[PDB]
């Protein structure tokens, strides 16, 4: 699709905000990454840029990229963005501030394209794993092993399953906003917005203050270029401060929700589950860390816990009423006993 | 007659019980205490789930008398920082020399995973108590029916009139207050919802996945954004979710006594392998097989001609019975101490006739109370291997 | 340290106590209790109230057996009757010639009085209970503090933490099961939930006052239609919240333990006047008056300047005060047998300063706890009397 | 410090 929820698209407009670490003396780049979410366990990561790529703010094409340079957009191709995490990602779809991308897992996320007088890249921390939700935990994107139940992302961008605060935005600097009132620096709107203000010099800065500007300060770089977008409510980033005198309502959804089904997944290479006489001999040979653990079945209790991330023949003494064997977030298996070494006389010879 | 039967409340075991009687013929049952049911009244106190620092946008008052105010979705962690003269594309937006402060605010807010597949606390009230009990019969073939144990229906459901419980799993093996996160159950106590405890379970405490009121501190500590430019550092400890599958506490679907594994539950521990449901049935005499329409078994002998044995289902032993009467014959090793493949097998007088059963033995010397009169039904047979397989089909264990 | 008060709980009366503090100067109390509340972690089982036989409309299938359709109100009396020959204008509305059936159905349904002036059951547990005692110190200030069991909810209400024992309201005067009728609250059983039948107050169990579902047996009896012709005979007998108002339990707004009254409440005990409230507070220096005022009150003697024979405030007595350092000195009798209206009485070295009080007899030899020094204000007076007037301002009373 | 641990307002040494 291109159009999935004009909830986000129409009612949001890009903005440019500071990147938390960029190492160009800490560049400002419109790819300022907040909310990395490798919270789908299926190879896929949702990333948030501070700019609203997707549809420009209109009806046409996920294949554009509209960030702010100035107070103005810069409506160019989607593919001029480069999300990456470890190895280069492959886009799945963009919607709003949010992109879904097939990426390697990563402790960080590292996005970047040339913009400004620099190379304008952006990086941020967020712990990602494509862990099974259970007694296993995994790294790399699926390419092996059995499927078993964990999170996975929606390819659907209409989701009202959660919503992120976007109600009354505020500033980011865009001193392209800030014109001059013929000696003193003058607040202006990006494309509409109730834009609040102050300078180092005295000015009113509580209430709506789009009709107030500072009449005592000349320097542009000591004043509050604002975007309270109250008709195109933008993502509320940490690198986008809020107003304090205004209130608008415009809480706006997130397109991509990690949902649980049969995620494309992993299963740590096949364990040998064999029952001998009241004993599960278990040759084990995993890849990703598997918590093997048990539930000795019957009147019995006897659990065992040991993370197995190393090949080990272990044993679990199966009782008459059974033992259970829980090779990670692979579903619990079960074993009864009375033996399984074969041959307890308890009959009458005649054969 | 009125066939009491208690067995471990073990999900996957057909214990194939026997009504011992001499008025009418003994008749088989299967008192199979299938699936551990527990289910009391509960209260959702708060969802927990790994954070997402979904910043509400920092309320910034840069100079003079600071305010971080209040906007919808209360509870905001907010900390002034100085040594900044910010940038975000253009110049500084905090800039006075009376302060020079840029006030960053970040709260913990529910992740998208909070909505779906999430840790979920409960303060669980004493409430109701439930059981699930199969009763088969040496006439009737199966019914595995949910049965209450509290004030609502601890009487008849399916065949016979059956009085159920109290269970030994009337409460879960886990604590009164219980967290559940997927399959994995984490027992954690807290008194009731309010403002929780950070860096432990209930460090996020949102009443539900999308909410206004919450407790927003997963050990969320804002720090100074160095280099005179502003972003918002989130220093955060793992939540009760991240802990609970890879920084896990106690995974109760693998460490809850009995034999339990669990799903998403209010406070129920599915699949427990004890939790014993003491079943007692008031069986009308009509439902039986008559003792004269069964052999009143006499001249009991068990032998084989050829045999192969199976401890799941398929264990056989021919029987040389030359009984006083003849008829149909429900069989079972008295009171769920065998698994019988059959409900009822006919047995007459004169000759030899195999029946099927299964027991916790490798050759068939399990007593069998064949519609009156027990006998250990030996026969050479052949050892099976069939014990790699799940919850018993060899009763509560009592033979080889 | 702490806020002494050993002087009873009443209500109406402005009764007092004196905080023994030695680190700082003592502080007078006016302990005005008139609000008291319990409020545990509880569960509303059902609103109750008497029936209203709002005769439902049955799905009459007519003759050849009639089947009673399940209506959206659980539990219903429905009885087929034959031998009718319906009329409702013209002729039969059933399909037999005159062998017609009329299936009368009547269930109990929420009364319009259930909405307002009703009854309300509760299973009353403990989880959040509060012992509320306002003290308007008067010397210092107000605090209306509470106690809380759950620890995700503050108990630092008031100035700080205030501990009562015997508690002023953290118990329930009513039982675990309570039925309510307006003013009169009856600490009386009711049958659990979802099971209630006639012969108790709680025979009607609507989950809300005006509901859609309920449990409807209040001894509603359908009987055979009259004259061998259609209609619904509903015979309705007394129920909860009709009887048990003269079959009544203990009417707690006049008989509550702990000297309280009760009404329709989320579990509260209004207007308590428990045996005593020994109040003890863990409070900073702010709740006290400072030591600079007088480190210890060194010498003093008190004698009347004409007193009262009554616990009306009008008794006066000069006191030739003296102190280690001159300043203020909160006062009150350390038994509260004289209840003192002076928040603070000034002390200068070897001066004399009258205070105000209320006593109860012509020779008021009541100690006055002059912020670390007691003194008897003996002397003959004139006797005014008036002793029908509200709960003791002489509390701990059992004298003339 | 010699005393920290949330104070002891004196009416006695470390009250």
């Amino acid at each position: 699709d291109l159009d999935t929820h004009f909830t986000q698209y129409k009612l949001a407009r890009p903005y440019i905000a500071d990147c938390p670490n960029c190492g160009h003396s800490r560049c400002d780049s419109p790819i300022a990454i907040e909310e990395v979410r490798g919270d789908a366990h299926a190879g896929v990561i949702r990333i948030q840029t501070s700019a609203m790529f997707g549809l420009k703010t209109d009806g046409v094409d996920l294949a554009y990229m509209s960030f702010m340079n100035g107070k103005t957009q810069k409506s160019i191709k989607i593919d001029n963005l480069h999300v990456r995490t470890s190895a280069p990602c492959s886009l799945v779809s963009h919607h709003g501030y949010y992109i879904l991308a097939q990426c390697p897992p990563g402790d960080t996320v590292t996005v970047g394209f040339h913009d400004g007088p620099n190379r304008h890249t952006c990086t941020v921390a967020h712990k990602v794993e494509f862990r099974p939700v259970g007694r296993e935990k995994y790294r790399h994107p699926p390419e092996h092993g059995v499927e078993l139940p964990c999170n996975r992302y929606t390819h659907k961008r209409a989701d009202q399953g959660h919503y992120v605060e976007m109600h009354q935005p505020g500033l980011v600097a865009d001193h392209s906003l800030l014109s001059i009132h013929s000696a003193k620096v003058k607040i202006t709107v990006p494309s509409g917005a109730q834009v609040k203000y102050y300078c180092k010099c005295p000015d009113v800065r509580e209430g709506i203050t789009s009709s107030d500007h500072t009449t005592t300060c000349t320097d542009v770089k000591q004043c509050r270029a604002y975007l309270i977008d109250n008709k195109k409510w933008v993502y509320n980033s940490g690198r986008l401060p809020r107003g304090e005198g205004d209130t608008f309502k415009g809480k706006l959804h997130v397109p991509f929700v990690p949902v649980k089904a049969k995620c494309i997944a992993t299963l740590a290479p096949e364990p040998l589950v064999e029952h001998k006489h009241r004993t599960l001999i278990l040759h084990l040979h995993p890849d990703h860390p598997t918590l093997l653990t048990t539930r000795s079945l019957g009147s019995d209790a006897n659990p065992t816990r040991q993370w197995i991330e190393r090949p080990t023949t272990v044993n679990f003494t199966v009782t008459g009423e059974g033992l259970e064997y829980t090779w990670g977030n692979h579903p619990p298996k079960r074993v009864w006993a009375q033996e399984s070494g074969e041959g307890n006389p308890h009959g009458w010879p005649h054969e | 007659y009125e066939h009491t039967a208690v067995m471990p409340n073990k999900v996957g075991i057909p214990y194939k019980a026997l009504v011992e009687r001499p008025g009418y013929a003994p008749v088989h049952l299967q008192i199979q205490l299938v699936n551990t049911r527990i289910i009391p009244s509960t209260n959702l106190e708060y969802i927990t789930c790994k954070y997402k620092t979904k910043v509400p946008s920092p309320v910034v008052k840069c100079c003079g008398a600071t305010q971080c105010t209040s906007k919808p979705h209360p509870d905001y962690q907010c900390q002034v920082f100085t040594g900044v003269y910010p940038f975000m594309w253009g110049g500084a937006y905090c800039f006075c020399d009376t302060e020079n402060t840029q006030m960053s605010e970040a709260y913990v807010e529910r992740s998208e995973e909070c909505s779906i597949d999430h840790a979920k606390a409960y303060k669980v009230h004493t409430g109701t108590v439930q059981a699930m009990v199969n009763i088969t019969y040496g006439s009737v073939s199966w019914r595995s029916a949910d049965v209450y144990v509290n004030g609502e229906t601890p009487a008849k459901i399916g065949d016979a009139k059956l009085i159920i419980g109290p269970l030994s799993s009337a409460w879960s093996p886990f604590d009164n207050k219980v967290v559940v996160y997927g399959h994995e159950v984490y027992n954690y106590d807290f008194p009731e919802y309010g403002t929780g405890k950070a860096g432990s379970f209930g460090d996020l405490q949102s009443r539900t996945s999308t909410s206004n009121d919450l407790y927003a501190n997963t050990n969320l500590k804002l720090q100074r954004p160095q280099a005179g430019i502003v972003h918002t550092p989130f220093t955060q400890a793992p939540s009760g979710f991240e802990r609970w599958k890879r920084d896990k506490g106690a995974p109760l679907n693998d460490v809850a006594p009995f034999g339990c594994s669990i799903a998403l539950e209010p406070l129920r521990a599915e699949n427990c392998a004890v939790g014993s449901i003491p079943i007692s049935i008031d069986i009308p005499d009509a439902a039986f097989t008559r003792i004269s329409e069964t052999p009143t078994v006499s001249d009991l002998e068990c032998k084989i001609t050829e045999c192969t044995y199976a401890s799941d289902f398929g264990g056989i032993a021919t029987v040389a019975y030359k009984s006083s009467k003849a008829g149909n014959c429900p069989i079972h090793s008295p009171s769920g101490v065998a698994v019988i493949k059959e409900n009822d097998v006919t047995l007459a007088e004169s000759g030899s006739f195999t029946f099927h059963f299964s027991t916790a033995n490798i050759h068939p010397a399990f007593k069998l109370q064949v519609c009156t009169s027990a006998v250990t039904c030996k026969g050479d047979c052949k050892p099976p291997k069939d014990h790699i397989v799940d919850y018993p089909a060899q009763h509560t264990e009592s033979f080889t």
